[PDB]
């Protein structure tokens, strides 16, 4: 369902949304900012209104047979958000829902290497004498990973509690691995680990009481 | 200048009446069309229906028999009310005026043409979460910095029920570097989340960083200061 | 996309067929006017079933109206009357002999006369009895008034097989938008012309009356619309915008909603009803009303 679109800073982009045209249309092209509200770019195939500037042009509405182009010249890095079209087909009835958005990307990403974090648990719960290890991994592509404690150097079996992937407007997947153990467990054992396995590297991050 | 303010109870029992109030500063609402247009995390918006005076008021096929819209001329705001309300229904709302065209084709006289609409001067908008539960609070515990030049800090959110838990850092003034990662729902039937920001190492201030924990189905608002 | 008040016109029909061979039927579509179908007791049929039989017109003939001269053998001849106000009855002074006349187009058309000779200075005005209303007036132009008819549906012809041999061109999908056929008529050139035309029939029925002119009051549809052929279709248009006014004694186009018909039984005749095939490509075409 999603689509993406890499370009060079500076290059040209071109964004493809809706299905083929088969009449007259006026593609109404939208903008939607990561965590911010969808704003208005061109409206009526490839008029721009006030504030919008000219780097910014859609296909007219009246080729038969083609889909809707939004083409941006001189990309830059405020480009990089999501674009919607809501298709108006003088023969195809209202559409109440907007086409698939695609997403402009700044140039380059061949893989992305997974951010791991591990948290030793923290005070105020050892006070109330509770214990979990936590494991963030972030701003990984593609999102399948596979989590292993270890203490010392045996591995944990019981109280690995790990999340699914799941991306967040970008190629960043998200993934948390807690470990919950007692004030003894943590003690115990001079360090424990974190090993993530993600598509072929292994990365391994430690802690040791103090 | 135009500013739109969306506002809503935000958590509706399922089977109930959604009620929503767009508050509009700087133009009347008698004067203009007004749209109002829904989006699901991680889908596209969905368009729900135009509201204008003289009786000109259109809504969406597929939620034709359940939403109601009104303008109220007198307060100067626009209205929502959706009857029968589900999961699918838990999105943000936003609130936008709307400029009508008329696209041409034919020779006008036989209706050969058509009127579109378009939404220029969206709103803030507003989170609707649909949610039925009997109560909880959640633990939240601070994160203490470990480790270039950089260094991470954060919290956790330990056992709550149900989701969500809307996490900020200094009341909102720390949006770079912010990542809230998703919660897990452990055996006990509880969830735990976590959020870690990337700051330099360099804090030796003492730059507080109050992380605010908020979960609506109890009215928990936390704030906890991670210290080294 | 609706409204309710555009009642269609157009029918997507689906059915049954003879193929080449005389087994296996064909269910293929085409697309009928309403002119053409009639429900039955959603089901149709052709309108012209109780009616007599049908034949297509063959797509290699065409029914463009050309000059044809009439002649006389040997031991005859052709008077023409060469007179500039010969209103058409009686002695003629400047009397000529010809063996053929002029290339007469032989326009089939209605109400409005179309690509025919023009008037010498004054419009002519001809009845067989002026004072008998049942008798038509035949008005002849001096001036020709511009006329264009458009068929704003470029269509398709699907070549479906009733073998062995025959072939039936039925309508397939239209490309572009569902428009309607129309003509216009220049605003200013038929107010002159009407203009012209009151001061020829105040003449003969008083100097100082009233002429008011309505349109058909009804019959069929090939007497109460402008009934005329068009780059093989029959256009059918509306001429309620044109004998709309009351003269008393002392800048765009006018657009007329035309129909379509391809089931037609001309000259009021029974036995023989003629399909016009579909014409593919957006048909236009510029005629002088030259006459009514
Ligand atoms: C018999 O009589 C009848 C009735 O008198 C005649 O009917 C006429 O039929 C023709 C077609 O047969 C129609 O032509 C079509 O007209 C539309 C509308 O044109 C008018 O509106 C335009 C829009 O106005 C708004 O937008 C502009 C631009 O921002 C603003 O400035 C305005 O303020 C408005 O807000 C306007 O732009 C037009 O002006 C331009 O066009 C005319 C005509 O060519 C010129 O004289 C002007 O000088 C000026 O250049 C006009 O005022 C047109 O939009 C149609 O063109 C589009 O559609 C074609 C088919 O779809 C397409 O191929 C074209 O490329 C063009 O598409 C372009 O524009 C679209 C919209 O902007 C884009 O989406 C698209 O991508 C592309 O960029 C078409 O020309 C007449 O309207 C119609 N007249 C009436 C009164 O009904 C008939 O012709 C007569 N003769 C016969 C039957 O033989
Ligand atoms: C009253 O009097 C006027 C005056 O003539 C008369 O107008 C004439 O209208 C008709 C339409 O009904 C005209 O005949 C057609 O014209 C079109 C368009 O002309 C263009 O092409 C030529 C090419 O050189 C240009 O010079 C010209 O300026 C135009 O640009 C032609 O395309 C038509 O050609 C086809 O149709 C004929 C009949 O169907 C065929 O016999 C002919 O061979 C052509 O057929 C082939 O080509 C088709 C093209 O697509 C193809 O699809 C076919 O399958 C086939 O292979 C046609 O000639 C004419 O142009 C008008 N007169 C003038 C002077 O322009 C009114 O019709 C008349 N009114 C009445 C009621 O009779
Ligand atoms: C009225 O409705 C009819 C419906 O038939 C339309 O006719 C079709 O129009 C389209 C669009 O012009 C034609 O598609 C064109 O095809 C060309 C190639 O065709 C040849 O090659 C193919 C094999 O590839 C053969 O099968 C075929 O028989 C031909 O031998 C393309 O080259 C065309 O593209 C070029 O022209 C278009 C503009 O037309 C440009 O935009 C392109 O960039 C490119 O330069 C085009 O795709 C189709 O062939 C027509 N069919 C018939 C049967 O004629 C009319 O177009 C339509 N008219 C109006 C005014 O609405
Ligand atoms: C596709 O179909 C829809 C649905 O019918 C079309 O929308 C309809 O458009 C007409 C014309 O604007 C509306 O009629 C209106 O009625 C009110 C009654 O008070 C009147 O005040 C208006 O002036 C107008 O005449 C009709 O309400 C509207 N229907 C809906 C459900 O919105 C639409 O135009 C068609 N085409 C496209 C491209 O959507
Ligand atoms: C019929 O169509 C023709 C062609 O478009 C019209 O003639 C045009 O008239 C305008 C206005 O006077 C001129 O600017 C053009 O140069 C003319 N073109 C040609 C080819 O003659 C004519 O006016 C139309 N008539 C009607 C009644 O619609
Ligand atoms: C088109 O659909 C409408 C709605 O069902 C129906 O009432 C009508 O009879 C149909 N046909 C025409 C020609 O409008
Ligand atoms: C023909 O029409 C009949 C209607 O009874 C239908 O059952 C059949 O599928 C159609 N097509 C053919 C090829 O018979
Ligand atoms: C028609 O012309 C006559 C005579 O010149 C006139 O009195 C009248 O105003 C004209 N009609 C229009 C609509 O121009
Ligand atoms: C005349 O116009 C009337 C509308 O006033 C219409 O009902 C009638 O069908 C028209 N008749 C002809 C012959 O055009
Ligand atoms: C002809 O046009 C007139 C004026 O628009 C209209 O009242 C009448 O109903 C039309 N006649 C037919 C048969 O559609
Ligand atoms: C005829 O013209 C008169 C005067 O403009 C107008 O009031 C009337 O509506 C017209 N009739 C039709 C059928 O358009
Ligand atoms: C029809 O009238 C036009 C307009 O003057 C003229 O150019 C054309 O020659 C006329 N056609 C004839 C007389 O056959």
């Amino acid at each position: 369902a999603p689509t993406f679109v890499s370009v060079a800073p500076g290059q040209t982009a071109r964004i493809t949304c809706g299905e083929e045209s088969l009449g007259s249309r006026s593609v109404i092209w939208y903008q939607q900012r990561p965590g911010q509200a969808p704003s208005l770019i061109i409206y009526n195939n490839n008029d721009r209104p006030s504030g919008i500037p000219d780097r910014f042009s859609g296909s007219p509405g009246s080729t038969f047979g083609t889909t809707a182009t939004l083409t941006i010249t001189s990309v830059e890095a405020g480009d990089e958000a999501d674009y919607y079209c809501h298709i108006w087909d003088s023969r195809r009835p209202t559409n109440w829902v907007f086409g698939e958005g695609t997403t402009l990307i700044v140039l380059s990403q061949p893989k992305a290497a997974p951010s791991v974090t591990l948290f030793p648990p923290s005070s105020e719960e050892l006070q109330a004498n509770k214990a979990t290890l936590v494991c963030l991994i972030s701003d990984f592509y593609p999102g399948a990973v596979t989590v292993a404690w270890k203490a010392d150097s045996s591995p944990v079996k019981a109280g690995v509690e790990t999340t699914t992937p799941s991306k967040q407007s970008n190629n960043k997947y998200a993934a948390s691995s807690y470990l919950s153990l007692t004030p003894e467990q943590w003690k115990s054992h001079k360090s424990y680990s974190c090993q993530v396995t993600h598509e072929g590297s292994t990365v391994e991050k430690t802690v040791a009481p103090t | 200048q135009v500013h739109l303010q969306e506002s809503g109870p935000g958590l509706v029992k399922p089977s109930e009446t959604l009620s929503l109030t767009c508050n509009v500063s700087g133009t009347l609402v008698r004067d203009n069309y007004w749209s109002w247009i829904r989006q699901p995390l991680g889908k596209q918006p969905e368009w729900i229906g135009y509201v204008h005076d003289s009786g000109d008021t259109n809504y969406n096929p597929s939620l034709k028999s359940r939403v109601h819209l009104s303008l109220d001329k007198s307060k100067n705001l626009v209205s929502l009310r959706l009857t029968g309300v589900t999961a699918a229904d838990s999105a943000i709302y936003y609130c936008a005026t709307t400029k009508h065209g008329r696209r041409i084709y034919g020779v006008v006289a036989f209706k050969e043409w058509f009127t579109y609409f378009y939404m220029d001067v969206w709103g803030k908008g507003t989170s609707v979460t649909v949610s039925s539960a009997s109560t909880k609070g959640p633990s939240v515990f601070p994160l203490a910095p470990s480790s270039g030049g950089t260094a991470a800090l954060g919290c956790l959110v330990k056992d709550y029920f149900p989701e969500p838990v809307t996490v900020s850092w200094n009341s909102g003034a720390l949006t770079s570097g912010v990542h809230t990662f998703p919660a897990v729902l452990q055996s006990s039937g509880l969830y735990s989340l976590s959020s870690v920001v990337t700051v330099p190492s360099s804090s030796l201030g003492t730059q507080t960083y109050i992380c605010n924990v908020n979960h609506k189905p109890s009215n928990t608002k936390v704030d906890k200061r991670v210290e080294p | 996309n609706i409204t309710d008040d555009m009642r269609g016109e157009l029918k997507n029909c689906s059915f049954n067929m003879t193929t080449e061979l005389r087994d296996k039927k064909q269910k293929v579509y085409s697309l009928f006017y309403r002119l053409d179908v009639v429900q039955i007791n959603k089901e149709y049929r052709l309108i012209n079933c109780n009616t007599s039989a049908i034949t297509q017109a063959c797509p290699k003939v065409s029914f463009e109206p050309i000059p044809i001269h009439y002649c006389a053998p040997a031991g005859f001849a052709i008077l023409k009357c060469k007179d500039k106000k010969f209103n058409g009855t009686g002695p003629c002074p400047s009397v000529s002999t010809v063996q053929c006349t002029h290339g007469i187009k032989p326009v089939v058309s209605t109400q409005l006369l179309l690509n025919g000779s023009l008037a010498e200075e004054e419009v002519m005005i001809r009845s067989e009895n002026i004072t008998n209303n049942a008798k038509n007036i035949l008005v002849q132009f001096n001036t020709p008034v511009q006329i264009n008819c458009t068929r704003p549906n470029n269509n398709t012809r699907k070549s479906i097989r009733i073998g062995p041999g025959q072939a039936f061109y039925a309508t397939g999908d239209i490309i572009g938008d569902i428009r309607q056929a129309h003509c216009n008529v220049s605003k200013a050139t038929w107010n002159e012309t009407l203009g012209k035309v009151v001061k020829q029939l105040r003449k003969h029925f008083g100097n100082n009356t009233i002429i008011r002119f309505a349109n058909s009051s009804g019959g069929d549809l090939e007497v109460t619309t402008h009934s005329f052929n068009c780059g093989g279709e029959f256009f059918y248009c509306n001429t309620s915008g044109l004998f709309n006014s009351t003269w008393i004694s002392n800048n765009d186009s006018i657009t007329l909603p035309c129909r379509i018909k391809q089931i037609i039984n001309m000259w009021q005749r029974i036995g023989q009803a003629m399909y016009a095939p579909p014409i593919q490509g957006v048909i236009r075409c510029v005629s002088n009303i030259t006459g009514l």
